[PDB]
This record gives C-alpha cells, structure tokens and sequence, in this order.
C-alpha cells in the first residue's frame, strides 16, 4: 500500500502564531496525466465529523480561511496555519487519493496559554450509591493549565493509588483550560471503616499541594 | 442542502454482522462515488472502500483490513449507501463515517455524515446508575459552589449530560467515560454562584438512547 506519516504527533503554539506540520507518502502522488499531487489535509475537530481544508495539495475548500496553506509536491507535504486562533485546536489529517485512499495516524494542534492553577472539590460517596452496596469518592481538579498534574488520594493520612480512575476533558476551546476527574471507588465495607478523605493536587503553579478534605465525624 | 445520514450502529457479539446504511439527499447520488470511513475512540481515521458511480459501473474497492470482510453496495432508486460488515472483531469497534467521494479530476465539495457509533463485545446493554453529588454535609459556603453526577455502569456509549435541561451550560465539566469491570462509567462538574443553589434547582439530566433512558436527578443538600 501507499503508506501516510505525519509528524511531529503533537504540538502546542499561542493564540496568533504560525505552525507547520510535515506529511510525507512512501510513495509519488503526483498524477502527471493532470499534474495535480493527490493529496489532502482535513481538520477534526474534537466530538465532530472530519472536514476537509486543502485538495490537490494546495486548492483551498471553498470557505476556507486563507490562513491554511497547504504546500509540497511529490512525496512530501506541508500544511502551514497562519495567525492560530482558539478554534483550529483539533487533530489535522492528511489523505492520498492517488490510488485508493489512506490517512496518516493525524498531528495534534494544542493552544499555549497562561499558566493556572486548578479549583479543587471533592465529594464523598452518595447515600444512594451506599445502598448499592458501593463507594466512589470523587475529586474534581477544573480549569487548570498545562495538563500535567498529579493527583494523590490519602485515608486517614495514609496514600491509596489502587481504585483510582482519572480522567482529562478535552482541551476547552472557550478558556483553553483543561479539567480532570479523580474518583476512588471502594467496598462500602472499607469506606464506612475509615473517617478522614483527601485528595491533593500538585501542580507547577505552586510547589504547594492543593487540598480538599472530609471527616465522617463532622 | 446537501445531506448524508448513517444509521444502523449498535452494539453486536464478537463474529456477529451488521449492515450499515447511509441515506443521502439534495445531490445526484448515481454521480458519485461514496466512501466509509472509520474512527476507534481516541485512534486515527481509517477509510475502508468506496463504491464508484454509474460512469465506472458501481465498481467497489477495499481497503486491504476489511477486504474479503466487508461489502459496499448502493440502492440507487433510494440513493442509499450501504456496508455490510461480516465477522466482526473487537478492533471493528468504531465511528463509521459515510461520504461522498470521487476521482479527484474534477472540484467538488466535501461531505461527511455525523457517523454512527458500531460497538463490537460481549458485553449487554446495561442502563447507567445516576448519582448526585452534593457537597459533604460539613461543607461552608462561599462564592460559588461545584455540584455534580457521576453515571455509572452503563454499556454501550454514549451517555449526553445537561444541567437543567441546558439551562446551565457555563461551567459544565463532562469527563470522558472510562470502562470498569466492563461497564462505562462517567461524571460531570457544575459550578454556579452559591446565591443560586440550594435556593434554586440544579438537576442533571442523563440520556442513555441505547437502552431508551433518561434520568433526572436533583442535586439536594445532604442530611
């Protein structure tokens, strides 16, 4: 088959700059019956149906803003995005259509901003959830910057890493900020024998844990 | 204004198959070649074949994973593209995306349908357990406040989460589903001004269309 490489994988630029990202095919796409590189660029952004940019290497869709270049010939290919904005965040595909179609494995495009540090709420079990016979402990850790950050989970001061599922939304394209949800599921038996819940995030805007706390005697 | 709109995903047992559809309107659908296009969650696109049109005599090509597998056909009285996908496996779990499509000698305009989700498992359709989350009962008030529902042990995806029926959708946090003892689970964040709960209502509403379920529940202070 032909076969499709983008890189870099990923890549985080400010609100206003450029980027550019490589695509390069095992393979000529050029047709030279009509002299045209068979060649794509597509946009998908998060929870949305991919949509194309660029067709025959550099013929912008209809509609489509002059600040998506697309360049190259050959086996080599470049999308170029002037003055980034907020809503470009998303995955950019590129796509042969010389013989068949193949995609390559996408370059994630991240906005850069400020630094910030995350509102921290925790929430201990329900008391519908403790009829089931379950107990979750829920952390959530909003609107912070970068996405790097550290959660830790402590029972009666003691650290607890087994049960603990987190997970990231996608990058708001609102804020830019990011968000996360620790929750530590446990046996109600366990959860009832225990009193003081902790979950403490570290993060590089302080060299100080944020920390939210519950007793079950208060 | 053109349209394409793929139906027929679910959830269906390893070995099974499953036909896809895909219903087109406002172009000639008999001049174009249509295409699918696949997406597992959080992977690469994936374009698995094209079916050509009435100039190339409705001729069909595959991609090399799906081939053998995996049929394109057309009614082209209905204008309706098809895949009939054969022998499923675990890794055919995916978005299916149909589109028009053609030889690129000519210019013509891109379009996608929504896609359509396609879940390959053992796994039952399981209606989710909707839990609210207030503060801890020692918890003090100040100038806002975070309130949420964790939804748990549901199968397959997706789940949709509003607050007050959209009302509130400022400073909502829905988080990507994670599986556990193979069943979905998810929470969602609301945070409004303290003025406005518990005096007024906050309810989250939970949407589980694979298993025909919406749930609303009240965030109520505890105790």
């Amino acid at each position: 088959d032909i076969v499709m490489s983008q890189s870099p994988s990923s890549l985080a630029v400010s609100a206003g700059e450029k980027v550019t990202m490589s695509c390069k095919s095992s393979q000529s796409l050029l047709n030279s019956r009509t002299r045209k590189n068979y060649l794509a660029w597509y946009q998908q952004k998060p929870g949305q149906s991919p949509k194309l940019l660029i067709y025959w290497a550099s013929t912008r869709e209809s509609g489509v803003p002059d600040r998506f270049t697309g360049s190259g010939s050959g086996t080599d290919f470049t999308l170029t995005i002037t003055s980034v904005q907020a809503e470009d965040l998303a995955v950019y595909y590129c796509k042969q259509s010389y013989n068949l179609r193949t995609f390559g494995g996408g370059t994630k495009l991240e906005i850069k901003r400020a630094d910030a540090a995350p509102t921290v709420s925790i929430f201990p079990p329900s008391s519908e959830q403790l009829t089931s016979g379950g107990a979750s402990v829920v952390c959530f850790l909003n609107n912070f910057y970068p996405k790097d950050i550290n959660v830790k989970w402590k029972i009666d001061g003691s650290e607890r890493q087994n049960g603990v599922l987190n997970s990231w939304t996608d990058q708001d394209s609102k804020d830019s900020t990011y968000s996360m949800s620790s929750t530590l599921t446990l046996t109600k038996d366990e959860y009832e024998r225990h009193n003081s819940y902790t979950c403490e995030a570290t993060h590089k805007t302080s060299t100080s844990p944020i920390v939210k706390s519950f007793n079950r005697n208060e | 204004e053109v349209k394409l709109v793929e139906s027929g995903g679910g959830l269906v047992q390893s070995g099974g198959s499953l036909r896809l559809s895909c219903a087109t309107s406002g172009f000639t659908f008999t001049d174009y070649y249509m295409s699918w296009v696949r997406q597992p969650p959080g992977k690469a696109l994936e374009w698995l074949g094209f079916i050509r049109n009435k100039a190339n005599g409705y001729t069909t090509e595959y991609s090399p994973s799906v081939k053998g597998r995996f049929t394109i056909s057309r009614d082209n009285s209905q204008s309706i593209l098809y895949l009939q996908m054969n022998t499923l496996r675990a890794e055919d779990s995916a978005t299916y995306y149909c589109a028009r499509d053609h030889d690129g000698y000519y210019e013509r305009f891109s379009y996608w349908g929504q896609g359509t989700l396609v879940t390959v498992s053992a796994a039952k359709t399981t209606p989710p357990s909707v839990y609210p989350l207030a503060p801890g009962s020692a918890a003090q008030t100040n100038s806002m406040v975070t309130l949420g529902c964790l939804v748990k042990g549901y199968f397959p995806e997706p789940v949709t989460v509003t607050w007050n029926s959209g009302s509130l959708s400022s400073g909502v946090h829905t988080f990507p589903a994670v599986l556990q003892s193979d069943l979905y689970t998810l929470s969602s964040s609301v945070t409004v001004p303290s003025s406005t709960w518990p005096s007024e209502t906050v309810t989250c509403n939970v949407a589980h269309p694979a298993s025909s379920t919406k749930v609303d529940k009240k965030i109520v202070p505890r105790a």
